[PDB]
Formats: structure tokens, C-alpha cells, sequence
RNA sequence: UAAGUCAGACGCAAAGCUACAAGGUUUCGCGUCAAAAGGAAAAAAGUCCGCCAGCGAGGCUAAGGUACAUAAA
RNA sequence: AAUAAAUAAGUUUAAUACCUUUUGCAGCAUGGACCAGCGAUUAAAUGCCGGUAAUUAGCAAAGUUAAACUAACGAAAAAUA
């Protein structure tokens, strides 16, 4: 379950948050 | 304390041959610094021999 | 006065981090570091307590772990703890030194491993920025890094090589046979070097002192000096082949066959030279990679020497070729151990 | 702040800082500090002189 | 004046050579401070009153029995080893192949100071003769020196 | 110990004898640094006190509770201190009241940079 | 799912515990209030913490990561949103601080935040007052020197004259 | 036992004969009677300024005996660190040593495997060559 | 600086020529008083030689505050400390203390300070 | 065992213990937990990753020359140096040193955590993207002396330790992000001319 | 805690020690908790133990 | 320090002129307790420790 | 350190002496004070929480609290 | 204990001198009315233990004083001849 869950969180890119390109899908951080 | 008090020193031929003799002399028994002088020369010749 | 009964337990096992009461030991424990996975773990628990130093440093000592797999495939947890250096050079791309610089590039050059374009043009700017003050502080060891490093990533910038050789060229014929040496290796890499001003200030330095060139700088001198310079303007060539006659006997196997190559192409083989090689080259054949293996072929192809019955050096050449080849050393040292199940890596030609 | 002669002078070259010891030497690395009130030294006990 | 003249003004010891003296009753903040370091009370910190040994009345050093015998009168003799006598010899310091006296060994720097006389002692593996003359001499020096054929003499 | 140029720079507004007398200035100089010691640690203490009993009154004056206003900007992940908070209630009576119907309701329209994606 | 590893945080003081039950905390190395250490899960690390369970907080590993992945979540950035607050009738005049009156609030504004005082050294040059019981100190110097030249040159001299002419200026200005 | 205190050893009373008498030669007992390597190099930093050829030659013979009695083994790293400290003696005295000496010299360090450099090795053969050899004919 | 506009107005040099307590200000003066002239077009340097007894650095404001510096025994290193404070600051006084809110508005209010929602009397 | 004397008994036993085992040779050669010891991990668990955020403060040129500020009708709150502020055009703040910038030099602040105005509010959550703050470097001074003082009665304990803590002064020139309500836009030039120099 | 009531010294108001308030007793009762849970845990822990004790890293141990 | 000549002398106690007397009773008179007038703390006494 | 100390005090828990008294006295286990600022109980050496290198108008907690005095339902 | 930290300047909060001596002192335990000047581990000889150097020390001037050193078990065999 640990390596299950670190993946996920890895497959995050949080600092993309900040760059104007964004919609509102780059804030859907938890169910993909 | 005067040669660091002046700043030239000035001396005559005579004196620079005395003052390296008294700064040379033995301080003690002259005849045993002679023969550790002697032996020294001796193992310096056989050393150039080998 | 007494609370426990009992012999005391094993201590309790306890992760922690490098204190930074212990700030000035990170040196020594990469030093002592025996591995790849040693060398990631001592980092991580320094991560806080982390600079330039300490980063350049880890770099230059994965060419000493990998020396000891010489012979397979770089491995794979050299690899990933390179990946990860590389990404703390850039974050401390502007705080580096020359004598640093030089290091990080060597580490990363022996394993084998291209630096990105932009952090390579960052890298160069570091060494060459202020008109160069700082490269007459470099030693001798850190030109000979810096020159060899760069060429080994292969760098093309026309406007780094330019500078950095007007910075060094003074400094010429206070260096070394050997650091000499590697100049010319770099110089006769590069085109647009082959007929400057220091190229030629590089052969005068090195005649005057070639006593002191060891066997592998002698050989990489004498094949960098006939392309250069194929007419002897400078005694260099003239000089090289004398030495080479005094003590053939005395340079190593893997020496003597690459500088009788370059004879050949010079046109001055005889046929006592050729006869001369045989005998030594026969005894000592594997003692040679494939890459030497082509060249000796070659050079007695070329001299002219001829297969004779009590030293037929072209059948024993061939024999070593389809072993290195092959890989069968491995094999054959497992069949007299027992356990045939071994693992046995190889670098295929 | 690192260096001050660095942030009032922008567009200069400063060297490298001369090394502090205990002792209180001032020939160092093979470098004389100008603002010393004594002769040069060799960096070591005993003192000596030099030029 | 260049920087590296020497002058009388810019002359200073060997670091660790000196310390500073310490100065007691001045100040709070200074090494001992207000009662200089000896405690509040007692016989102690009232001046020159205690003896360092003295032990509270138990007088446990008198307690002991007392020796009265007479140490022999040639511990007052200079005391010479075969050994060295042999290594001047082999230096050149000494003349072996004439009688060798305590005049001599006294100019050659065997013996110190004499004012009774010298005591021979030791083993030593000989192979000359040596003709010595002493004050004193034991059983093991002279078994050494005969072995090789020469002759002790106490004089 | 203090010398007497320092003794009377810091008692230059004390009263009587003390002004001017150095056996009596003496003492009472380091009297008052004392205090002074205790008096910045108290500071600290005193104007976090003075922001709650502001931020307090601003909203029970629409219904609310400062209790239940921490707890709901957490919720949020807002992370304005209580020294901006105050400032608001007294001087920016609608972005404070706005602050306020976010947590409670609920019904800001959110902004993407993107505004047709 | 074996448990691997188990996490230690410390909750009291070292104040007021026995001496039997620092050492165990010493063995574990925790030294401050909320530290947390990892340690592996053993028959005998678990004997020495069934002694101290008033003083510690003890979970596994399992525990220990999810309750920080929830935390992580909640901390990542969220869009901002607006609200609107129509005011049809506005005004356009700037009102005035309410304390403008207040001479402490005009001082800190001149001192800091208008652009005054700006004319120059020479205009705005002030000599400080001495407090009274400074002036001793401030003048030893001044006095020194009188004395000093008084005895050895004399009355009839060239410095005492200078210092007769300054003392008449000084006298001069007393008088407004 | 009685005399000293808790865990230290009696006396042997063959040790206590030899150290216990009226004539000199205390330094010279106290390093031919070393147990072990870091005992003979407490003896001689103790003693330092009352070293003599004499006494180097000695230790550097007692090398010999350690080594001996710890068999099975390669040279230790206490060995090699004093024989490293007792060279620097050897240059000190190299013009000091009688033929006895040097002969005792030699033999303690090259049953340790340790090469002499060869500036201070030529040293020690002038000394025993010097003079044709002449020296050489007052020797056992 | 204030709106653009530096509040240094001058700095003085004082040193000896033979005292050994000036030796780091001569060596300031010879290795580093160049480039700082060049630094600071605005500012009006001034040097004097004189047989005083210590150096000192004497700062001169816009507003009227005088801030003379002891640089006693000082190495080029110390001194340049001492420039950049000086340099950097408005001059106030050892002894003042900035407000404690840590801010200074004219405009302290946008939508209006809080009133009482009824008829005040 | 009533005397204080401490004892000796452990190395009694450690004495005889090592005389044993130096002599007498053991009979087992081997240790299962040593054997199959494996390599030394960092920890057991993934490691938890950090959260992101938006830069201090940036330098992005110098001023010129003197200039002149007018007030506007907007405002916002920044963090910056550990503290929240909140500014308008021309406030003046004071925060603790800031490294790596100069006099007369314009820095960009992101961290902006809310911007109102007199017809609108934004909140972010916990910061806004794409919403800045300018300002200028004006000072770089040592605040007021702070005197510390700490003494014992009647156990002659006294420390003096003056000190002098290191500050830094901002100027406040323009908020971005939200517009001012209608017929509150102010029509005129504002602030200084900027000389840019941070292209990236 | 102080449990004496005689004396000159007050260490409790006149009356003796006084009674717990609510807020004391809910105190407690989160205090025992909180030691029951560590108990609790360590069941887990013993009653899932791996085969193979894992190795953790110390700076420390390295270098000696 | 070989060439100082160090002809240099103070008196105290017992070398100042006169003070053999009690100059004060032990007790009656309120005054602090005395021995001598040339006592290092009179005015006009000897030196605690003489050249 | 060839230093200082050899006048100790109380809380919880036991035993002897006193009257299963004393802020009594004699031993013993742990803690605090002595040599320890800060917070809670009214003032508070020994009880409960907790150990002060310095500054700041940032944040989370412990014992204890959450209609007024007095911060928080 | 006559001050401190702040403030919209109206005010609000914190706060029982110092020394000496004690298990414990705001102490109803001891000393001081205030200012200036004077006022207390110093010198010699000897011994012990650290630090820094000389590389025996003092006289005399090829010869004398002082100190220091002076036998413990002659134990190694590393030759791919
Ligand atoms: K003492
Ligand atoms: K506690
Ligand atoms: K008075
Ligand atoms: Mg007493
Ligand atoms: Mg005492
Ligand atoms: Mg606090
Ligand atoms: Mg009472
Ligand atoms: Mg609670
Ligand atoms: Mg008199
Ligand atoms: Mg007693
Ligand atoms: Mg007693
Ligand atoms: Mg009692
Ligand atoms: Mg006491
Ligand atoms: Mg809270
Ligand atoms: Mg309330
Ligand atoms: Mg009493
Ligand atoms: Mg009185």
C-alpha cells in the first residue's frame, strides 16, 4: 500500500500550479 | 640591544676576523671537540668511497 | 538500588542523521565510502550540510568505484546516483571553482556519461568568466583535468578553447612532460587548433624535457606529434623515435605495440624492428584489448614480417581475438571453480 | 554578509580572506598580511623571519 | 623602513611561551572574583595557619616501625660498567694497548668526579685483552676480562 | 560595573537623587533594565490578546464565534494571523465580511488562469 | 502486512522522572518534547517501552505515513475564489486617518513616510543640549588644556590670549 | 593479595631480583624486560631525554623478541609504529654507533620486515667500513 | 535613499601618516578609495592628513545628523563594515527605535474605518 | 559492599575472560544473524514530499532618479521575511535583513495571500497565482541599541550584553492582480522610471 | 500532590485538598487513554514481527 | 633586565614613625575598632607590601 | 581536582523513637529546592507543567481553563 | 524600590532595594547620610607538576667543576636450488 499510495503522489506535478497555462484540471490533485 | 638600537653597522677588517673566531670557539674541553670533528670526516670520506 | 534484573539487552537500532557537530567529516566519509549504495547514504544523511565541495567531490570518486568493475557494463546504482549529482551541479551551477569544476567534469567523463549542453556552456563560463583570472590559479593538476575532461564531453565551443589556450600558453614550459602531453592529445583533437600559434609553442615546450614522459604519455606524444607535424620543423618526431629504440625493451606491452604502429606510418620500419617485436608481442599477446589487438596486426602487417614457425604470432593473434570476443575467460575460470551458474558480464565490441 | 568590500565595491576583484589562528601568524600559506605589526614569518613555531 | 626590517619596536615572544598572571579580588566577572578562589570559612581560608600534611589528629604516618641499619660505605664509589669501558675503547676515547689507570679514564670522560675510588661491574664478551687498575671490582667483571685474557687489578 | 558616564546617560530622567547621585542612580539604573527584560517578553503576549478581543467582537457583530472562525479557515486552507485578521475587521469592514460568508457558506466563484479552457 | 519499523515521539520533560527511566529514553536518543525517532521492530525494543508507556507516543509504520499523507494533502494549493460587494453610491473625496489630529501620529509620518528634510546639512544642523550631569565629561578635555597652558606658558602668551577672546564670546551670547 | 591493590598481579620474584640492586643500569632493565610493544613505548616517552645509542640499539633488538612471540601472524600496526619512531633515533645517532651497535641495529630491523632508506643504510655501512675495517678487528 | 534621492551628503578620511593605529586606513586608502569613488558619483569624498591622534570617519546628512566613527586599529575589512552601515542608513540616532506595528501608511483605510450600524448620538 | 570505594569486579571478570578466549580456540566459525544481515536503508517507509511555494522576493532593476507617488484605492496582503504585512501603494515597511539586494533596486513580491478593493475581494488559498507586489529598497540600517541585563541577588551572578539587531526599509509602488471598482482608476503616471535588468 | 493538613505552610486552602472539577476529571481520562493505546499498539507490533530484522543507517556506526 | 639598578624602598607598618599606642578603647564608644594610626588603612600609614 | 564540600530542607512512600502528635527526631527509596528564571493554584524556596545565548506586533501546544472581573463554547 | 513595556497621550498592564549570612531573608536578621581622594595573595630562596626553547650546563681558555648514562637470556633464517 506504501508503494501504491507514493506513486500517486508522485504523479503530481504541484509546482505546475503556478504556471499560466493552467485550467481546472491541474487542480484535480486527488482523483486524477 | 645596540644593533637593533642603530640602524647601520659599520666595522673594520680586523674586527669581522675576531668576532667570527670568538663566535666559533669551542665552548668546552677543546681537545674532545676535535676528535668528534675527525671521526665526522673520517665517515664523510668513507661515504663518498662507497 | 536495583531496578531491573537481568543481563542489559542489545541497544535499540535507531535511524538518524549527520549532526552538525560533524559538519567537517562529509570528506573523510566519502573517502571511506566502499560502494555506490554507501556512497548514496552518507549523502542523504548530509543533505542539509551539503556544498560545492562536497558535490564535486562525490563525482571525482565514482571513477574510483567503477575502476574496480573494470572490464562489464557500468552498473546500474552508478548510474542512478549520477543522475542525482548531476541535478545538484545545476542547483549550485554559479558557486563552483575552477580546481572543482575540473574534478566534476573528470568523475563524470570516466563513467562515461554526456552533461547536458546548457550546463556544459554554464560550466565553461565558470572557468573562462573575468578574462580568466582564476585559471592562473589552477595547479597543474587541475589544467590537465580541465583539458582532458572538456575534450572527453566533446565540447566544440571555438570561443572557450580560444581563451583558455591564451591563458595557458605562458605557462607552458614551466609544466610538466606529462601535462604537455595531454595538451597535445586536445590539440590535435580539435580542427581548428591544428595550425595556431600554441600548437606550435606546445611542441617547442616538450622537446627540451622528454626524459620524463612516462610509457602511456610517451606513446599518445608520438602519434599526436606525426599528425601534427609531419615534417619535422621542430625535433620532436626525431627525438621520440630515439627514445623509443633506447628502451623498447623496457615499455609495456600495450606501449610498444601502439608506438611501432605509428613507426610504420612514419615509413621508418626495417625489417630488424619487425623482427625485433615479434618475440616480445608472442609472449605477452594477452595482455592486450581488441583495440591493441588491431593495432599490432596492422603495424606487422605493414613492416612486413612474415608467419614463421617458432613464433607464428598471426595464429596466436587470432586465438586471443576470438577470446576477447567470445568472453571465455570467465567460462573457463568457473569450469575449474565448479559452479558454472556464475554470473559473467561483458562489454561486446 | 560574506564580505563588505565586495557589497561597497561592486566592480572589483577582492582576495581571498587571510586565515585567523589562535597562535596569530601572519605568514600563513606562503602569504603576508600588509596590516600586521610585525615582520614577516614562516607560519610556524619557533618564529622566523621571512623576506 | 621596508615591512620586514627588525627594530626594537616590533619584537614579540614565542606564542605559548608566556601567560598572563592571574589577579584575584577584582571583580565579579573576573577569575576569582570576590573570596579569591578559598571557600567562605575555616582554618583554611584565614591565612598561613595549615600544614599541608597534617591529617586531623589520626597521625597515621608515625604509626611505622623505624630501620636502623648501616647502608655499606661503596655506595660512595663511582660505579663503571664493563660495557662502557669497552665502547670508549672501540670509539678510539681509550688506549687499550697500554695499562689502563683511573687517570685515565678520568680525562677520557668514563668517570665523572672521583673522591674515593671506581667500582668495575658487569658482563661483557671480550675479545682483547684489557690490564686495568681499580679501587674496587666484582666477580662477574673479572671472570669477563680474564676470559679474554687480561688482568684486574685492585690497587 | 557601570562607570559614571554610563550611570547618568541612563538616569537623565530619573527623579531627586537619582538623577545625579551615583550611589543611588546605581541602583536604580539596573532595577530598571531589569524590568526591561521582563517587559519585551510580556509584549508578546499582550497584542496577541489585544487581536483576539478584536477579531472577537467583529464577528459576533454578524452572528459568529472567533472559535468557530479559526476552525473554519483551516478547513479552507487560508492561513491569514491573527495581526492581519484585526487589521481587517477595523478598517476593511467588507473583505472581512467576505472572509467570513467563505467559511460559513461557502459561495465564492472560483478563477483558473485559464479562464475558457 | 509485517510491521517493520516502529515511530517514538517523546510527550513529557526529563523533570521530575527517575533516573531508571532517563537512561531508556537516552538509549533511544530522544532529547526534546515532539521528537520522533525510527527504530526497528524487535522483541527487546518493545520490552523497554512497555516500561515508559506514560511518557512516549508509540505507533507503526503504517500509522505514521498515512496520518502525514493526509496532512500533505490538505496543505496542497486550492484556486482562489472571489466575492463581489456591489456599492452603488460611492464618493469620490479620501477621507483622513481618524487620529490625524495626534501629534505622534504627524511625527512618526515625518520621520518615515513624507519627503522632508531633504534640503540639506547646513539647514538643518542642530547642536545637541548636554544634560546636566554629562557636562563634566563633556568638557574635561577643554579644561585640560587651560590649565595646561596657564602653567607653563603663562598669562602673558599668545594661546592665553585666544582662550580670553573665546571665553568673551561665549559671555557675549548669554545676553538675549 | 596484600601488597597492592585490587587486580594488580604480586610480584615475580625473579623480575624483582634484577630490578632491586645496588648497581646502575635501571633505563637498560626496564626496556630488555617490555612484555609488549606499547609497553617498551611508554618506557622510552617517559625517558626521552635520557636516551642514549646504547639504549636505541637495545630497542631496536627488542623488536626482534616481539615479533617472535606474536607468531601466526603478519608484523602488527603497534610494531610498525615504533620501529617508525625509533629510525628517527637511528639518523640522530648515526654518527655515534660503534660497530656493536650498528650490527645490533640492523638485525632488530630486518627481522620486521622494514627496509632502512638507503641515505641512512650507506651511513650506517661508512661507519662499519671506515678505516679499512681496522675498527672491525675489536669485535666479538 | 528617500524617493530616489540618497541621504549621504559627504564623508571624511582623517589619519596620520606615521601612526601605527592608521596603518588599515592607509592601506583601505590605497587599495580600495578608487573604485569607491566610482561607485558613488553623489557622494562628496574628502580626505585629511593631520597629526591627531586616531583616525575617524565623520558622515554628514541631508537631514542634519552627524555620525563621527572611531576606526582605531582597524584592518580594511572592519572599516568597510563601518561604510556599509553608514552608507546605507538615514543617520538616525544609536538610541531610536522604528515603530512597533513595523508600519508607516498615510492611507491606513480603503473602504472606510468601522462604524456602528444606528443613530449615534 | 558499604564501602564507596568503587569496584573492580567487572574488570576482574574481563580479565579472565580475554585470558580464555586468547588461548582456548572456539568452536562454532559462524552467526546466522550476521550472515543474511542485510544492506542499511534510509528508512521503511516512502519518503513524504514537500509542498510548493511561490518565491519571496526578486530583483528586477534599479531607479533612476527621484520620483513622486500618488495614493491609490487597492491593497493587499504579502508575506514576506516570516511575517504578513498589509500595504498599499506608498507604505513604508520594516522586516529583518534581506540578503542579495541594494539600495535603489526594485524586487517583485508573490506571495500574496489577499487583494481587495472597494467593489471586490479575492482570497487565496493560501496564495494567489498571478498576483504581485513592487517595491523599493531603501534601507539597510541597525535599529535602536537594545540593553540586556541579567543578575542574581546576593550570589554574585552579572552580565551586561548590549546589541544592535540588523533591519531592512521597503517602499510600497504598485499592487497587481485586481482592478480598482469603477471611477476609482487613477488616471496619471505614478511611480519612477525603472531601468530592467533580470531577463531570464 | 500534598495530602497533609496540618502546619504552618499552605500548600492547600483551608478545607484540605480540594476535588476535581469536570474539566480535571475529562483531563484524566484522555491521559489513561492515551497510555492504553500505546499498550494496544505494541500487540500489533509483536503479533506482526518480520522474519528478518531490518537494517537502518547511522552516520555514527559508518565512520566507526 | 641586567641593567636596572633597582635602588627603589618603601616603609610599612612597623618602619613609619610612632603608632605604638591603642589609639581608640575596644569597646564603648561607637567608633570602629583600631590598633595603630599608622595602620595601611590610616591616612599618613605604611605600605600593605614595601618596595 | 594535593580544588571546593563534611550546618542541609520539604513532598509522596515505609520503619524505629514520641502519643500509629509536631514545619519534631533517627534511618531508608524516588523527586524538587539548595544552585532554577517562565506558566497554573490568591500571595506561593520543597506541590503540578516545564529548564531562560539574543531580538521580532508570526504559528502550534503542556498543566490549567472556555457568561463578569479575565483570553477562549 | 518611584521604574519598565506600550499608547488614539485620555491612560492601561507588569512590578515587595543592594550587600553579607543562611535549610530558607521584602525582611520585624547584619552594614551603608552623600561626594572626592586613600584602602587588602606582594618579594626572596627551595621543591613538585604543565607549557616554550636550547641540544648537556658553569667556569676557564687543549682543563677542570655539576649533572646524566653504564648487562639484560646474543632468541632472526623470509634461498620458486
Ligand atoms: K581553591
Ligand atoms: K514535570
Ligand atoms: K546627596
Ligand atoms: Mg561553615
Ligand atoms: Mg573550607
Ligand atoms: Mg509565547
Ligand atoms: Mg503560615
Ligand atoms: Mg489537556
Ligand atoms: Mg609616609
Ligand atoms: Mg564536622
Ligand atoms: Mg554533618
Ligand atoms: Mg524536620
Ligand atoms: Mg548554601
Ligand atoms: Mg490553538
Ligand atoms: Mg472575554
Ligand atoms: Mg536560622
Ligand atoms: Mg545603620
Amino acid at each position: 500500500x506504501x508503494x501504491x499510495x507514493x506513486x500517486x503522489x508522485x504523479x503530481x506535478x504541484x509546482x505546475x500550479x503556478r504556471x499560466x497555462x493552467x485550467x481546472x484540471x491541474x487542480x484535480x490533485x486527488x482523483x486524477x | 640591544y645596540h644593533m637593533l638600537k642603530y640602524h647601520k653597522l659599520v666595522v673594520s677588517e680586523p674586527a669581522v676576523r675576531l668576532i667570527e673566531q670568538e663566535l666559533t670557539r669551542p665552548l668546552r674541553n677543546p681537545a674532545r671537540a676535535a676528535f668528534w670533528q675527525e671521526r665526522e670526516a673520517r665517515i664523510g670520506a668513507a661515504v663518498e668511497d662507497l | 538500588t536495583i531496578f531491573n534484573t537481568g543481563v542489559p539487552g542489545p541497544r535499540p537500532e535507531v535511524a538518524q542523521k549527520l549532526s552538525t557537530e560533524y559538519q567537517g567529516h562529509i570528506l573523510r566519509m566519502i573517502s571511506l565510502a566502499e560502494s555506490a549504495s554507501e556512497l548514496d547514504e552518507v549523502l542523504w544523511s548530509s543533505k542539509k550540510h551539503l556544498r560545492p565541495v562536497h558535490i564535486a567531490r562525490s563525482c571525482l570518486k565514482l571513477e574510483y568505484l567503477r575502476t574496480k568493475e573494470k572490464g562489464r557494463e557500468v552498473s546500474e546504482p552508478i548510474k542512478n546516483l549520477a543522475s542525482e549529482l548531476e541535478n545538484y551541479v545545476e542547483l549550485y551551477s554559479t558557486k563552483f571553482t575552477i580546481g572543482q569544476v575540473s574534478q566534476l567534469v573528470r568523475g563524470l567523463s570516466s563513467i562515461r556519461r554526456n552533461i547536458q549542453p546548457d550546463l556544459l556552456l554554464k560550466l565553461a563560463a565558470v572557468v573562462v568568466a573575468d578574462d580568466g583570472r582564476q585559471v592562473q590559479l589552477a595547479n597543474e593538476m587541475d589544467c590537465r583535468d580541465l583539458f582532458f575532461g572538456f575534450f572527453s564531453q566533446g565540447f566544440d565551443n571555438e570561443l572557450f578553447w580560444k581563451r583558455l589556450s591564451e591563458s595557458v600558453l605562458p605557462r607552458l614550459p614551466y609544466f610538466n612532460a606529462d601535462v604537455v602531453s595531454t595538451v597535445l592529445r586536445v590539440v590535435s583533437g580539435l580542427r581548428f587548433l591544428h595550425n595556431t600559434e600554441f600548437a606550435h609553442a606546445t611542441m617547442t615546450a616538450l622537446v627540451p624535457k622528454v626524459g620524463d614522459l612516462s610509457p602511456a604519455r610517451l606513446a599518445d606524444a608520438f602519434f599526436s606529434a606525426s599528425l601534427l607535424d609531419p615534417t619535422d620543423v621542430s625535433g620532436l618526431n626525431a627525438k621520440l623515435e630515439e627514445r623509443f629504440l633506447r628502451e623498447f625493451t623496457s615499455f609495456p606491452i600495450k606501449d610498444t605495440v601502439t608506438m611501432f604502429q605509428t613507426v610504420t606510418v612514419r615509413r621508418h620500419s626495417t625489417p630488424e624492428l619487425a623482427a625485433q617485436v615479434a618475440p616480445l608481442v608472442a609472449a605477452q599477446a594477452h595482455q592486450l584489448p581488441v583495440r591493441h589487438l588491431r593495432r599490432a596486426l596492422e603495424g606487422m602487417v605493414t613492416a612486413g614480417w612474415k608467419d614463421t614457425a617458432e613464433i607464428p604470432l598471426y595464429a596466436i593473434l587470432a586465438k586471443q581475438a576470438a577470446r576477447l570476443v567470445l568472453g571465455k575467460q570467465s567460462a573457463a575460470t568457473s569450469a575449474i571453480l565448479g559452479k558454472h551458474v556464475d554470473n559473467q558480464g561483458y562489454q561486446r565490441t | 554578509v560574506a564580505s563588505y568590500l565586495a557589497r561597497i565595491c561592486p566592480n572589483t576583484y577582492v582576495p581571498p580572506p587571510f586565515v585567523a589562528t589562535k597562535k596569530g601568524f601572519n605568514g600563513i600559506g606562503g602569504r603576508y598580511d600588509p596590516s600586521s605589526p610585525f615582520p614577516p614569518d614562516t607560519g610556524s613555531s619557533p618564529l622566523t623571519l621571512q623576506y | 623602513n621596508p615591512n620586514y626590517f627588525v627594530h626594537l619596536g616590533n619584537l614579540r615572544p614565542n606564542p605559548g611561551a608566556t601567560q598572563q598572571r592571574i589577579r584575584e579580588g577584582r571583580g565579579l566577572s573576573s577569575r576569582r572574583g570576590v573570596s579569591c578562589g578559598m571557600g567562605f570559612k575555616g582554618q583554611k581560608a584565614r591565612g598561613r595557619s595549615l600544614h599541608m600534611l597534617y591529617d586531623g589528629g589520626q597521625l597515621g604516618l608515625v604509626k611505622f616501625p623505624v630501620t636502623r641499619q648501616i647502608p655499606s660505605y661503596e655506595v660512595l664509589y663511582n660505579q663503571l660498567g664493563v660495557s662502557k669501558l669497552v665502547e670508549f675503547i672501540q670509539l678510539g676515547l681509550l688506549d687499550h694497548t697500554k695499562t689502563i689507570t683511573m687517570k685515565e679514564l678520568l680525562n677520557a670522560g668514563c668517570v665523572s668526579s672521583l673522591k674515593y675510588g671506581v667500582l668495575l661491574y658487569g658482563n661483557v664478551s671480550l675479545s682483547f685483552p684489557i690490564n686495568i687498575e681499580v679501587t674496587a671490582c666484582d666477580d662477574r667483571a673479572r671472570r669477563s676480562i680474564e676470559a679474554a685474557g687480561g688482568k684486574v687489578t685492585r690497587v | 560595573t557601570f562607570s559614571r558616564e554610563q550611570v547618568f546617560t541612563f538616569a537623565k530622567n530619573f527623579t531627586g537623587r537619582a538623577r545625579n547621585v551615583y550611589k543611588v542612580a546605581l541602583r536604580r539604573v539596573e532595577r530598571g533594565l531589569q524590568h526591561s527584560y521582563v517587559g519585551r517578553k510580556e509584549k508578546k503576549r499582550t497584542i496577541r490578546s489585544l487581536w483576539i478581543q478584536r477579531i472577537n467582537a467583529g464577528c459576533r457583530e454578524h452572528g459568529f464565534a472567533y472559535s468557530a472562525l479559526i476552525n473554519g479557515l483551516n478547513q479552507e486552507n487560508i492561513q491569514l494571523n491573527r495581526k492581519v485578521l484585526s487589521e481587517l475587521a477595523m478598517h476593511e469592514p467588507d473583505s472581512f465580511k467576505a472572509v467570513l460568508d467563505q467559511v460559513r457558506f461557502m459561495k465564492g466563484q472560483e478563477i483558473y488562469a485559464n479562464v475558457e479552457p | 502486512e509485517p510491521v517493520r519499523s516502529l515511530f517514538v515521539t517523546l510527550r513529557r520533560s526529563y523533570i521530575g522522572k527517575a533516573w531508571f527511566h532517563r537512561e531508556i529514553l537516552q538509549n533511544f536518543r530522544l532529547k526534546k518534547i515532539r521528537q520522533t525517532v525510527e527504530v526497528a521492530n524487535t522483541p527487546s525494543a518493545r520490552n523497554s517501552l512497555a516500561k515508559i508507556p506514560h511518557l512516549v507516543t508509540i505507533e507503526t509504520d503504517k500509522m505514521y505515513y498515512l496520518r502525514n499523507m493526509k496532512k500533505f494533502y490538505e496543505q496542497l494549493l486550492r484556486p482562489p475564489v472571489q466575492v463581489s460587494h456591489e456599492h452603488a453610491a460611492l464618493s469620490s473625496e479620501i477621507k483622513p486617518v481618524h487620529n490625524l489630529h495626534s501629534k505622534h501620529v504627524q511625527e512618526r509620518l515625518q520621520e518615515h513616510a513624507y519627503p522632508s528634510k531633504m534640503e540639506g546639512y547646513v539647514l538643518h544642523e542642530k547642536k545637541p543640549v548636554v544634560p546636566r550631569a554629562l557636562r563634566s565629561f563633556a568638557f574635561k578635555s577643554q579644561d585640560e588644556h587651560k590649565s595646561f597652558v596657564l602653567a607653563r606658558l603663562g598669562i602673558f602668551s599668545e594661546e592665553a590670549k585666544k582662550i580670553h577672546l573665546n571665553e568673551l564670546r561665549t559671555f557675549a551670547k548669554r545676553d538675549r | 593479595g596484600t601488597i597492592f591493590n585490587t587486580g594488580v598481579p604480586g610480584p615475580r620474584p625473579e623480575v624483582a631480583q634484577k630490578l632491586s640492586t645496588e648497581y646502575q643500569g635501571h633505563i637498560l632493565r626496564m626496556i630488555s624486560l617490555a612484555e609488549s610493544a606499547s609497553e617498551l613505548d611508554e618506557v622510552l616517552w617517559s625517558s626521552k631525554k635520557h636516551l642514549r645509542p646504547v639504549h636505541i640499539a637495545r630497542s631496536c633488538l627488542k623488536l626482534e623478541y616481539l615479533r617472535t612471540k606474536e607468531k601466526g601472524r603478519e608484523v602488527s600496526e603497534p610494531i610498525k609504529n615504533l620501529a617508525s619512531e625509533l629510525e628517527n633515533y637511528v639518523e640522530l645517532y648515526s654518527t655515534k654507533f660503534t660497530i656493536g651497535q650498528v650490527s645490533q641495529l640492523v638485525r632488530g630491523l630486518s627481522s620486521i620486515r622494514r627496509n632502512i632508506q638507503p641515505d641512512l643504510l650507506l651511513k650506517l655501512a661508512a661507519v662499519v667500513v671506515a678505516d679499512d675495517g681496522r675498527q672491525v678487528q675489536l669485535a666479538n | 535613499a528617500k524617493y530616489g534621492t540618497h541621504m549621504l551628503e559627504s564623508l571624511v578620511f582623517k589619519y596620520c601618516d606615521i601612526g601605527g593605529s592608521s596603518r588599515g586606513m592607509r592601506l583601505f586608502l590605497k587599495d580600495y578609495m578608487d573604485p569607491f569613488k566610482q561607485t558613488n558619483p553623489q557622494l562628496r569624498i574628502e580626505e585629511v592628513q593631520n597629526r591627531r591622534r586616531h583616525p575617524m570617519l565623520v558622515a554628514l546628512y541631508r537631514n542634519g545628523q552627524c555620525k563621527p566613527v572611531c576606526v582605531r586599529n582597524l584592518s580594511p575589512e572592519e572599516i568597510a563594515k563601518h561604510i556599509f552601515w553608514l552608507r546605507n542608513s538615514h543617520g538616525r540616532d544609536d538610541d531610536y527605535k522604528v515603530p512597533r506595528s513595523h508600519k508607516v501608511v498615510r492611507n491606513e483605510s480603503i473602504q472606510g474605518t468601522w462604524a456602528p450600524q444606528g443613530p449615534t448620538l | 559492599v558499604r564501602t564507596k570505594l568503587p569496584s573492580k569486579r567487572p574488570f576482574l571478570q574481563t580479565a579472565s575472560h580475554l585470558a580464555v578466549n586468547s588461548l582456548v580456540p572456539s568452536v562454532r566459525t559462524n552467526r546466522w544473524a550476521d550472515l543474511i544481515k542485510g544492506p542499511a536503508v534510509r528508512s521503511c517507509i516512502p519518503e513524504i514530499p514537500e509542498v510548493p511555494k511561490p518565491s519571496e522576493y526578486t530583483t528586477i532593476g534599479t531607479i533612476e532618479g527621484p520620483y513622486t507617488l500618488n495614493l491609490e484605492r487597492v491593497f493587499g496582503v504579502v508575506e514576506l521575511a516570516g511575517s504578513q504585512y498589509k500595504v498599499t501603494p506608498d507604505d513604508v515597511i520594516f522586516t529583518n535583513l534581506l540578503h542579495g539586494i541594494e539600495v535603489n533596486e526594485v524586487v517583485m513580491l508573490e506571495r500574496v495571500m489577499l487583494l481587495g478593493s472597494r467593489s471586490n475581494t479575492i482570497i487565496g488559498r493560501p496564495y494567489i497565482p498571478g498576483a504581485c507586489v513592487l517595491a523599493a529598497v531603501e534601507e539597510h540600517f541597525l535599529d535602536g541599541t537594545v540593553h540586556v541585563f541579567k543578575r542574581k541577588k546576593r550570589k554574585r551572578y552579572r552580565r551586561y550584553k548590549p546589541t544592535r539587531p540588523m533591519m531592512t526599509t521597503l517602499r510600497i509602488l504598485k499592487v497587481l492582480g485586481i482592478d480598482p471598482a469603477p471611477g476609482d482608476e487613477l488616471g496619471i503616471p505614478s511611480g519612477p522610471v525603472i531601468k530592467i535588468t533580470n531577463t531570464e | 500532590v500534598v495530602f497533609k493538613t496540618t502546619g504552618g505552610k499552605a500548600w492547600n486552602p483551608p478545607g484540605g485538598l480540594k476535588p476535581l472539577t469536570n474539566t480535571q476529571k475529562r483531563s484524566r481520562k484522555e491521559n489513561l487513554q492515551i497510555l492504553l493505546r500505546n499498550l494496544s499498539v505494541l500487540k500489533l507490533a509483536a503479533e506482526n514481527q518480520p522474519e528478518v530484522t531490518v537494517n537502518l543507517f547511522s552516520p555514527l556506526k559508518f565512520m566507526h | 633586565a641586567k641593567w636596572q639598578q633597582g635602588t627603589h624602598k618603601t616603609k610599612d607598618r612597623s618602619e613609619v614613625s610612632g603608632g605604638g599606642r591603642k589609639p581608640r578603647p575596644q569597646k564603648g564608644s561607637g567608633r570602629s575598632r583600631q590598633g595603630s594610626i599608622r595602620s595601611p588603612i590610616w591616612r599618613g600609614g605604611g605600605c600593605t607590601f614595601p618596595k
